RNA sequence: AGACCCACUCCCCGGCGCCGGGGGGCCCAAGUCCUUCUGAUCGAGGCCCAGCCCGUGGACGGUGUGAGGCCGGUAGCGGCCCCCGGCGCGCCGGGCCCGGGUCUUCCCGGAGUCGGGUUGCUUGGGAAUGCAGCCCAAAGCGGGUGGUAAACUCCAUCUAAGGCUAAAUACCGGCACGAGACCGAUAGUCAACAAGUACCGUAAGGGAAAGUUGAAAAGAACUUUGAAGAGAGAGUUCAAGAGGGCGUGAAACCGUUAAGAGGUAAACGGGUGGGGUCCGCGCAGUCCGCCCGGAGGAUUCAACCCGGCGGCGCGGUCCGGCCGUGCCGGCGGGGCGGAUCUCCCGCUCCCGUCGGCGGGGGACCGCCCCCCGGCCGGCGACCGGCCGCCGCCGGGCGCAUUUC
RNA sequence: CGGCUACCCACCCGACCCGUCUUGAAACACGGACCAAGGAGUCUAACACGUGCGCGAGUCGGGGGCUACGAAAGCCGCCGUGGCGCAAUGAAGGUGAAGGCCGGCGCCGGCCGAGGUGGGAUCCCGAGGCCUUCCAGUCCGCCGAGGGCGCACC
RNA sequence: GACGAGUAGGAGGGCCGCUGCGGUGAGCCUUGAAGCCUAGGGCGCGGGCCCGGGUGGAGCCGCCGCAGGUGCAGAUCUUGG
């Protein structure tokens, strides 16, 4: 509110904290960005490098579902079922393994990052990372593709 | 002065719970009522429930 | 209420999902608690002479 | 409360609507209510004012308990004029005081064809009210 | 607290009937007068015309 | 419970009242009238009052009881004192001593009681 | 279109005529009750043991203040009257005697148009997205599109150069409305008023200032000097200290009266002195407790009896209830959720059956509600009945070396 | 009789007219006869930082829908579509975030398992001691040589 | 216990001031509100504020929060005198 904003302490000084030798012009230094290349060169190279030219290739007609894929650690695979379902595959005596489909809860590949528990999978996702499916392979799983 | 001022303002639902909530808890405390200034001296209890 | 806001055990029956909220300290009576034998033992003598 | 949003609330609309309405509806809003008498008998509390009624003044300097009748009804000024009530002027020739027809009670209607059928209307709609109310 | 009492009821003759309820356990959540004042002051500003 | 409320009424009330650097509250059993946690009248479970009788003579004193908290109908019983000065003095200070009801506002309580006192009789 | 099978008649108007959603009109509750101010009350007190009356009506406005009940209205799935409307029936005239599946045979498309070259504008469209001018200017298993120009080669998707169509959508013009954390006459539209008026410019155009008598004009009869403006009386009003641009009436400015001062322009800060204005209702000067002494007056103290109320861990461990944001047991009766498993029904392929999908049901697990039993804690956010102690209040006995 | 203060006068000392630009202003620098009213860092959007609140690897109904003040308020959850965050790097094709030990023939089975050092607030242990006559003596604490597991953070 | 200067500039406290809104004072008020004047009594360092006297006749304020078209000595400032 301008009830607690610094302009209601402000007035009886005659400059309203902008100086007095400099006064508050209207724009003492162009308009926006201008300049970049020759007076505000200093603070676009010491702030904004790499701000100036082109590179790499253009891709013209760009649809961002060709290359939509969402990606899931190992850490939070288990997080995608329920509890009851690691708990009863923990407890199963007949080594009777959980499918995990990821790609029913939104992530298409798997990466593997966090330290997976001893415990039989079978994740059924769209890409596998090398890692991710030599954890799995190591603790004891499948890897199931499916498009 | 401009149309487009930002008149209303929108609050997180969690803590719009809260607030009635917490109403609801002070309107129990029969401190928080007097405080509020309702003459409510000779009523039997405070929360007041009627058939 | 209880259907409505749910009770500390009972999750809201009518909203999606709400429960009340936690409360930061239990015993809010300081009094009780500052005059108890627990606390007392555990403290250093006054100082209230005025130099 | 009122419900309806057909229906001004504003003070600046229903001023403006007051001092501006028509004589037809200036005769309406000029309404004095009805002696104890005239409401326990035809069952009206109150009506518009007409030109030949005998009244009484309940509230001002002029009141009191004597018995006048109206002379003309100056519904340009909401005032109506009163057989008696009067004060004398400087070169002292005698004019009436206006005076509001809501501190005048009717003592004795000019009954009319139009005058009867009015009140029959107005108790016929106050019984059929009073009925449906139990 | 923990503690959840008994509330009884109220006839419309005004002596108290043998209805008893415990108390809702929203009317033991927590009193906060600051998240109360904040909701009122933002929630207030959203029945504003505009000018 | 106690000061969970007090932190509400400190400066929220409607009691509560500013002006000229200083402050007081109108609670009906505040012992100096003053806004202050010890005096409040409101937020403590056990409350002393005294007011002036319903008669220009005596002092009935208000205490709040231990089981109707949330029953303020029955939460306060009133006994009136008609006597002389020094007995109702008497009388005031064993019902909170040796009660030990509230002990920390006795002298407060009998400040006001005699206070009280000097002002029902007939003034010069 | 032909043949073979199945297959329906009630579709549609419009003329006439009988039935149960709007546009306006007229209306509907309750104090002018008793005192009291006032100039007037709508101000203030009371209206019982019907805590004045009504209230589905305590919005608003007017009425000589500030009114739920004086008036209009207000609430109402409240009432009456007139006009018209979308429905649900009847006849009447005609209009058409119309449909689906299988098989056989034929047909099927919009040209100065697309497209190509160039130029110009536009777009994010970049070897040219869209549009237009000029030139060339077609094809039909063809043409267009498939965001990098071109050639070849398989694909995917539509059928351009003909046309219609409500709905959701925009609204600072217009009609009638409602509202506002807005403005309150130098503000707010330029304009609250005879405002786009007066007024200026040849013209296009420019464009103001300007609200408040009083409740009611009751607008000052009449006398007196003067020609009159205008005074002096008188009178109206509570009030002319409201007298026709008249509510309130500041400052700059001016006059008069009173006080003081005055040849270094006036004026200013510190320090005093003098004079005025009023203030201290000052001018024999505060009392407040305890004790001593003297004059007094009470229905009088302490201690006991009865009744009531409250507090207290009383009772180390009285009895009974309630809760746990505590737990345990359950040959208990349930709701929620589960990505934990597993008899019935519906659907499709095959000859009532073997092999599939969806739904329902059952079991299992987690949480929660209720009932029973057993412990822990609390009742100081949440107590009841006895007993014990203490305090207080009332009524007695108390009788003056006590008490006030 | 008292009243510093607010009215006037007299005297002693001090005392250049304000604002603004300027290194330098009382300036022969500019604005200023006096008075009244109006009058100038506001609003929208974006970002960053810091602080308050809710929830928390989730969070948000802002759009839509269901039910005088109220054009409010509540609810949706199989309306979380979507934004932000939970993953970065490369122009792109793309890739995408500990390992060590043991036995057999680079591969198979089992075990340990998600860094180290220096400084690190706090916490844990305790060589003894904190006296009422003196000795042995226990329990509740308190201080403490020294030794540790070390938050955050560098 | 120590310290106290200050332009531009920054921050904090305002029981300093104005207008309106939500609550609150069984608030004030025709037995006289706002406004205005005052050689009156004062308080607060100060922003300013509370009482006394005169006109006024109809509205007004304190506290807790919210919001802003919120404070003038100038700008050859605007309007009016
Ligand atoms: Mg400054
Ligand atoms: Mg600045
Ligand atoms: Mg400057
Ligand atoms: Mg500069
Ligand atoms: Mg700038
Ligand atoms: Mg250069
Ligand atoms: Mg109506
Ligand atoms: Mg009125
Ligand atoms: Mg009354
Ligand atoms: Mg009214
Ligand atoms: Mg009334
Ligand atoms: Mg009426
Ligand atoms: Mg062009
Ligand atoms: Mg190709
Ligand atoms: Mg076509
Ligand atoms: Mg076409
Ligand atoms: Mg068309
Ligand atoms: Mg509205
Ligand atoms: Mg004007
Ligand atoms: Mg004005
Ligand atoms: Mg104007
Ligand atoms: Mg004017
Ligand atoms: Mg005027
Ligand atoms: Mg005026
Ligand atoms: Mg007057
Ligand atoms: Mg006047
Ligand atoms: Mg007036
Ligand atoms: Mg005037
Ligand atoms: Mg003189
Ligand atoms: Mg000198
Ligand atoms: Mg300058
Ligand atoms: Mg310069
Ligand atoms: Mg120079
Ligand atoms: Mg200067
Ligand atoms: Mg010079
Ligand atoms: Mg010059
Ligand atoms: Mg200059
Ligand atoms: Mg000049
Ligand atoms: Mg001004
Ligand atoms: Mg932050
Ligand atoms: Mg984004
Ligand atoms: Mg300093
Ligand atoms: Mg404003
Ligand atoms: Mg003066
Ligand atoms: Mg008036
Ligand atoms: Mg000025």
């Amino acid at each position: 509110p301008s009830r607690l904003r610094k302009t209601r302490k402000l007035r009886g000084h005659v400059s309203h904290g902008h100086g007095r030798i400099g006064k508050h012009r209207k724009h003492p230094g162009g308009r926006g960005n201008a300049g970049g290349m020759h007076h505000h060169r200093i603070n676009f190279d010491k702030y904004h490098p790499g701000y100036f030219g082109k590179v790499g290739m253009r891709h013209y007609h760009l649809k961002r579902n060709q290359s939509f894929c969402p990606t899931v650690n190992l850490d939070k695979l288990w997080t995608l079922v329920s509890e009851q379902t690691r708990v009863n595959a923990a407890k199963n005596k007949t080594g009777a393994a959980p499918i995990i489909d990821v790609v029913r809860s939104g992530y298409y590949k798997v990466l593997g990052k966090g330290k997976l528990p001893k415990q039989p999978v079978i994740v059924k996702a769209k890409f596998f990372s090398r890692r991710a499916e030599e954890k799995i392979k190591g603790v004891g799983g499948a890897c199931v593709l499916v498009a | 002065t401009k149309t487009w001022r930002r008149w209303h303002r929108r609050v997180n639902t969690t803590q719009k719970r809260y607030a009635i909530c917490s109403a609801l808890a002070a309107s129990a405390l029969p401190a928080l009522v007097m405080s509020k200034g309702h003459r409510i001296e000779e009523v039997p209890e405070l929360p007041l429930v009627v058939e | 209420l209880d259907d409505l806001y749910g009770t500390w055990r009972k999750a809201a029956s009518l909203k999606s999902n709400y429960n009340l909220p936690m409360h930061k300290m239990l015993n809010t009576d300081l009094s009780r608690i500052l005059k108890s034998p627990e606390i007392q033992r555990a403290l250093r003598a006054p100082r209230k002479k005025i130099h | 409360m009122k419900f309806n949003p057909f229906v001004t609330s504003d003070r600046s609309k229903n001023r403006k609507r007051h001092f501006n309405a028509p004589s037809h509806i200036r005769r309406k809003i000029m309404s004095s209510p009805l002696s104890k008498e005239l409401r326990q008998k035809y069952n009206v509390r109150s009506m518009p004012i007409r030109k030949d009624d005998e009244v009484q003044v309940v509230r001002g300097h002029y009141k009191g308990q004597q018995i006048g009748k109206v002379v003309q009804v100056y519904r340009k000024k909401y005032v109506i004029y009163i057989e008696r009530v009067q004060r004398e002027k400087a070169n002292g020739t005698t004019v009436h005081v206006g005076i509001h027809p809501s501190k005048v009670v009717i003592t004795r209607l000019k009954l009319d064809k139009d005058r009867k059928k009015i009140l029959e209307r107005k108790a016929k709609s106050r019984q059929v009210g009073k009925e449906k109310g139990k | 607290a923990c503690a959840r009492p008994l509330i009884s009821v109220y006839s419309e003759k005004g002596e108290s009937s043998g209805k008893n309820v415990t108390l809702p356990a929203v009317f033991k959540a927590p009193i906060r007068p600051d998240i109360v004042n904040f909701v009122h002051t933002n929630l207030r500003k959203n029945n504003r015309q505009p000018y | 419970s106690a000061h969970l409320q007090w932190m509400v009424v400190r400066n929220c009330s409607s009691f509560l009242i500013k002006r000229n650097k200083q402050t007081y509250s109108t609670e009906p059993n505040n012992l100096k009238a003053r806004n202050s946690f010890r005096y409040n009248g409101l937020i403590h479970r056990k409350t002393v009052g005294v007011e002036p009788a319903a008669d220009g003579k005596g002092v009935v004193v208000v205490m709040k009881r231990r089981s109707g908290q949330r029953k303020p109908a029955t939460s306060y019983v009133r006994t009136t004192i008609n006597k002389n000065a020094r007995a109702t003095l008497s009388s005031i200070r064993h019902m909170i001593r040796k009660n030990k009801y509230h002990p920390d506002l006795r002298m407060a309580a009998i400040r006001r009681a005699s206070a009280i006192l000097r002002s029902q009789k007939p003034v010069m």
